């Protein structure tokens, strides 16, 4: 057949989304090569993304669906065990409604079925007990920074760090983990920016920088509260900026003129204090890379320096996941619709209603997976896992692992025999990277396309195709979706961003950024462009006290 | 026509002579090899998107061959690595392959280190007056030229300078002055001095085609036996035409080969002493390789990086998990590679923490080479350290005027 | 507070057997080198060596045969020309070459062993302590 392919596809292990060929020898992945066209890696790939295609012919990947037939898993054809699914699901739902079901996907997962996913969830039976690791994964920091700005997402970009004086690492392993993200910090030294490290421990990315600060773990609000009381008392904060477009200084102010010596709490002397301080607010262009209320303290520093909606400059905090932004972009969040569209508001809860074709959303606030774990016998029961292993990730695995076996008819999907899977009683082979043809979202808000490179080992399926047969067993209309385009298009229509991000523009090498609203703009690399995304459409700082645990 | 004839050669075909570069004759001969059946596979670049993106391509099928024609500058890839990998070092099949200068460098090195069979591959080597990464060629384009990348319809480097062609014209930039502002050639490509392959057994290009044909003829010179069998067999068969070259063209082509090579060696020149001497050379290594992160590309993609398990993987070495690894790690390659080191930049252009590590690697090498008189990637000739001889190991012992190894051995 | 770190492989036919013959006859140098003592300096790798001056040998000797004496016809000559190409490593890495030398000492040279050992501690001595150990911090 074919020798020596080469197919171009996004590194899916964390949220920088690095570009890379795999080498495909006769429908077997044999190699990743490098891509030097992408714009976000110049071809270059950490050990992770250099070995990823190690995992793809795995003999221990699943093959065909199982079934738990009193006991060890037996063989299942498809139509055995979706149908078998379809009327379980059905009958869970019609004695506990739609509280009883619960919903979670993992954030590994492409774009086009994470959207599909919560498509299923709530079209279907009415349930907004959808949800995905972001929860449990190390940053909650979204909801905070939505506060802060209006939109959680990173501001700016990668490359754009390259236009600072400042670059502020702090509490960041960037080198170890996204380390073709810290890979523009290497570049930002060689040009000779200012970098200012602050981990409490001396990192491989604290080894860069020019300074480097210790501070006594979990002070993160002593010490940027101490910082943004000596910018306000030397007055290097950004009048025209506060003044235009940010609200909330005098409680800033009362806030933070309590910690003028606070060695007590982190370990930071009061000259080193200064130095960052009046560096960072003396900076230009001063850009912060993070890594609830710890996040904010930053919002607060950049608001209060005026340090937002610029090249070179801005805050990121890096995600961590492959497709963590791309599924709370999708709607795999309780609350959110897609594109952030808020179900508490009835206007995009009826354009749902009407795009979708289906009436009576439900509009309450959905259960996250902790949520759904604790109270996973006391009245939720039937669970469909996308491509979690809860029993190994959550905290308290024997708790989790008491809580799933309290349950009515886990299904769970994946592409390895996995440790939750003992407590399934289906299991519905998945397809990896390598078989989906979706895409996945960065870190900063970059679209990237995903391209096949083989074929799924044995009978097994990929998601926007296990969905939608399931949904045609149980009778939903709206998943005639036979292809990554056309959930892809499906989504675009519901939302109002993203409508401009076709795939005849995501097969450009350079992707697309979120906020895309019409098929002509070439994308937003830099949030805040000149206003907020609040109500006034001014940026809120807040004050928060550092609580001692 | 003999191993040594130099001549103009163009396309019958009228479709594959408008879409050659020039005449199109390293496009009619991988056609002819392949549909004759001298060779049961093909190896050429071939644009997989927008001209920025070369993709390595094996072609069976004779008629995907004229996708792949034209050159593409900002295809700074490296062949022979590939071929060991993919093709089984081409140990069963007979390939026919388009290469740089770097690229029949590597073909001999991985042949010395007995990991491909030059007996089955064919090299068609073009002449290369350098290559540029596809995004430093984006950044040039969008910054100096002043044009939105994506106009772009073809770009070459041709008389030194940077033509590109958009709709509204066509503009050109001196790439010595691109190369101060800090854009251009690659770092090595500027070092380099590989010009004209005289390893492979075909050598085509557009230097020394003058006057009627200045852009519809290729300068031929035939390099060995094979490829004036099939230079000769194509002639015949009628798919590529020939004319014996001009003296004039053979001598402006010899001046700007020269020209290139002092380029190279100012290049060299500037480049070496601004890395340092004495304990300031030190700081500068052991600053820039602490580094990195071990992701193990540079090894990967080395072609003289043969071995199946890295000495950089043995824990006696380099601790396994310390991440802010050793100095020896950079040690180790620079002891097992630079006797032997052809300049390909492989190794820069693949690390994610920017580090010089062709620099580095070429520095040790041209005085490795000064000191043994040993030309990577020429012939045959074994490494220095797998071919060691009685006699010459007494000469360097008595050049040296001294009982022991210690002193007066360098100027 | 400094004291060299000098360290030596020496092979067994002849310069083991040098250095034994030095002890015998009582040559008296200073207690500064240490051996290794492998069979030919054919064994010697250049990451022996590069491993030396990574870990902090201020100094490197490698003591073999003289040309046309090794106990394994041709040994000493793959050695020489390894020390050849390590002595331009190390000059292209900056550190100080003179750092490491090969000297050729036969079964029969005590007096010229304890020679060798006084000039490397002397060499070493001027040289001061080598800069590896404060670079890497
Ligand atoms: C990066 C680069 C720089 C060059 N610089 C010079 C120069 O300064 N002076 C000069 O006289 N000639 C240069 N050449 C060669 C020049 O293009 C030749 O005149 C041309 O190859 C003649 O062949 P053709 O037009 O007859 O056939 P073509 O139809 O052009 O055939 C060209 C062949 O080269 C292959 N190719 C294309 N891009 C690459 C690549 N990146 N690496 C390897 N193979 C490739 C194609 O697949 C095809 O088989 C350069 C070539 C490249 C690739
Ligand atoms: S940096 Fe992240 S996305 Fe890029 S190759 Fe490494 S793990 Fe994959
Ligand atoms: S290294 Fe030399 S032969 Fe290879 S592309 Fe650069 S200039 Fe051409
Ligand atoms: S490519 Fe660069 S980062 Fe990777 S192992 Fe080599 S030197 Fe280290
Ligand atoms: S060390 Fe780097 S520049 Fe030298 S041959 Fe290997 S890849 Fe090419
Ligand atoms: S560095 Fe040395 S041991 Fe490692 S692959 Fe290259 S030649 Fe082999
Ligand atoms: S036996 Fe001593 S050098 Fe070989």
């Amino acid at each position: 057949s074919e020798i020596m392919k080469y197919v171009a596809t996004t590194c899916p292990y964390c949220g920088v989304g690095c570009t890379l060929n795999l080498v495909v020898s006769n429908g077997k992945v044999v190699g990743v090569e490098p891509n030097q066209r992408s714009p976000i890696n110049e071809g270059k790939l950490c050990p992770k993304g250099v070995t990823c295609w190690e995992h793809i012919h795995s003999p221990d990947r699943l093959t065909t669906p199982l079934i738990k037939k009193d006991g060890k898993f037996i063989e299942a054809s498809w139509d055995e065990a979706l149908d078998l699914v379809a009327k379980n699901l059905k009958v869970i739902y019609d004695k506990h409604g739609p509280k009883g079901l619960g919903f979670q996907t993992s954030c590994r997962t492409v774009n086009e079925d994470c959207y599909i996913f919560q498509k299923f969830a709530r079209v279907g039976f009415k349930t907004n007990n959808v949800d995905n690791c972001a929860r449990i994964c190390h940053g909650p920091s979204v909801a905070g920074l939505s506060l802060s700005f209006g939109s959680g997402a990173a501001t700016n970009g990668f490359e754009d760090a390259l236009n600072a004086d400042l670059i502020l690492i702090w509490g960041s392993n960037a080198v170890e983990a996204h380390p073709l993200a810290g890979r523009r910090i290497a570049q930002a030294k060689k040009k000779g920016i200012q970098i200012i490290a602050v981990d409490p421990r001396y990192t491989m990315t604290a080894r860069l920088a020019d300074t480097y600060v210790r501070f006594n773990p979990s002070t993160h609000i002593a010490l940027a509260n101490s910082m943004m009381y000596w910018i306000i008392k030397e007055g290097l904060e950004d009048k025209k900026f506060i003044q235009d477009r940010v609200n909330g200084f005098e409680d800033l102010k009362k806030t933070v003129e309590n910690y003028a010596d606070a060695e007590a709490i982190h370990g930071v002397p009061l000259d080193v204090v200064k130095d960052i301080a009046f560096r960072y607010a003396k900076a230009k262009n001063a850009v912060i890379i993070y890594c609830t209320d710890n996040v904010r303290s930053m919002g607060n520093l950049a608001l209060l320096t005026g340090n937002v909606g610029r090249e070179g400059v801005g805050v990121n905090p890096l995600r961590g996941q492959n497709n963590v932004q791309g599924a709370c972009d999708m709607g795999a969040y309780p609350n959110v619709y897609s594109g952030y569209q808020k179900c508490e508001v009835a206007e995009n809860r009826a354009k749902m209603e009407k795009a979708w074709s289906v009436t009576n959303l439900p509009d309450w606030y959905g259960a996250t997976l902790t949520e759904q774990i604790n109270q996973c016998g006391d009245e939720i029961k039937g669970m469909y896992i996308l491509g979690l292993n809860p029993v190994v990730t959550y905290p308290s695995s024997n708790h989790v692992k008491a809580q799933l076996e309290k349950l009515d008819f886990l299904v769970v999907q994946d592409i390895f025999f996995t440790e939750t899977c003992q407590y399934a009683d289906v299991i519905l082979p998945g397809a990896c990277f390598a078989e989906k043809d979706g895409t996945f979202t960065s870190g900063e808000r970059r679209i990237n396309r995903v391209r096949k490179a083989v074929n799924p080992p044995g009978q097994a399926k990929e998601d926007i195709h296990i969905i939608s047969e399931l949904a045609a067993k149980m009778g939903f209309k709206g998943f005639e979706l036979p292809t990554a385009k056309d959930v892809w298009d499906d989504m675009r229509a519901v939302t109002p961003s993203m409508f401009g991000a076709t795939y005849e523009k995501l097969e450009r090498p350079e992707g697309i950024c979120w906020p895309c609203p019409t098929e002509e703009h070439p994308g937003t690399p830099i949030l805040h462009r000149e206003k907020f995304a609040t109500a006034d459409g001014k940026g809120n700082l807040f004050g928060i006290d550092y609580r001692p645990p | 026509a003999a191993k040594g004839d130099m001549l103009y050669a163009w396309a019958k075909d009228a479709e594959i002579q408008k879409k050659g570069e020039c005449g199109g004759a390293v496009t009619a001969l991988l056609k002819h090899a392949l549909e004759t059946k001298m060779v049961d596979a093909v190896v050429a670049i071939k644009k997989g998107k927008d001209l920025y993106d070369a993709v390595p391509t094996v072609i069976t099928n004779p008629e995907d061959i004229i996708q792949t024609a034209g050159s593409l500058h900002c295809g700074t890839l490296l062949i022979p690595k590939l071929i060991k990998k993919y093709l089984n070092g081409a140990k069963d099949m007979k390939l026919a392959v388009t290469c740089k200068g770097c690229d029949a460098m590597a073909f001999y090195e991985l042949a010395k280190r007995n990991q491909i069979n030059l007996d089955n591959i064919i090299m068609i080597g073009v002449n290369c007056g350098g290559s540029v990464s596809p995004v430093t060629a984006r950044k040039m384009i969008s910054n100096k030229f002043g044009v939105d990348p994506d106009t772009v319809h073809k770009e070459e480097i041709d008389k030194g300078q940077f033509i590109i062609e958009y709709e509204g014209g066509h503009k050109g930039i001196k790439i010595d002055e691109l190369e101060e502002e800090g854009y251009g050639r690659r770092s090595n490509c500027r070092r380099c001095k590989m010009k004209i392959p005289r390893q492979a057994d075909i050598a085509a290009g557009n230097w020394g085609v003058i006057g009627d044909k200045a852009g519809k003829a290729t300068f031929l010179e035939i390099c060995s036996e094979k490829g004036a069998n099939l230079v000769n067999s194509a002639q015949s068969k009628g798919a590529l035409e020939i004319s014996p070259a001009d003296p004039k063209g053979i001598d402006i082509r010899a001046k700007v080969e020269k020209a290139m090579f002092n380029l190279g060696d100012e290049w060299r020149h500037r480049d070496f002493e601004g890395m340092g001497k004495g304990k300031d050379r030190l700081k500068l290594m052991m600053s820039e390789s602490s580094k990195c992160i071990k992701c193990y590309a540079c090894v990967e993609a080395c072609p003289i990086c043969y071995c199946i398990e890295c000495s950089t993987k043995k824990p006696w070495y380099i601790a396994p998990g310390v991440l802010p690894t050793s100095f020896m790690f950079h040690l180790i390659r620079f002891a097992h590679v630079s006797d032997s080191c052809i300049n390909c930049g492989q190794c820069e252009e693949l690390c994610p923490m920017e580090i010089p590590n062709a620099l580095f690697m070429h520095s040790q090498q041209v005085e490795i080479e000064k000191m043994f008189g040993h030309i990577p990637g020429q012939d045959m000739t074994p490494p220095i350290h797998a071919f060691v001889e009685e006699k010459a190991e007494r000469a360097r012992l008595d050049a040296t005027g001294t009982d022991s190894i210690y002193t007066n051995i360098f100027t | 507070d400094w004291k060299p770190q000098i360290l030596a492989i020496i092979c067994n036919w002849c310069s083991y057997a040098g250095a034994d013959l030095a002890g015998g006859a009582r040559i008296q140098y200073p207690p500064t080198v240490r051996a290794i003592r492998v069979m030919c300096t054919g064994r010697v790798d250049m990451l022996f060596i590069l491993k030396a001056f990574v870990e902090g040998a201020d100094g490197v000797l490698v003591s073999g045969c003289h040309f046309g004496d090794c106990h394994y016809l041709e040994g000493n000559y793959k050695a020489a020309k390894r020390m050849f190409m390590i002595k331009n490593l190390l000059r292209n890495i900056g550190l100080d070459d003179r750092r490491f030398r090969m000297t050729f000492v036969s079964a029969s040279e005590g007096a010229k062993w304890g020679m060798v050992m006084e000039d490397v501690t002397n060499t070493i001595k001027e040289l001061g302590p080598s800069p590896i150990k404060e670079f890497k911090k």
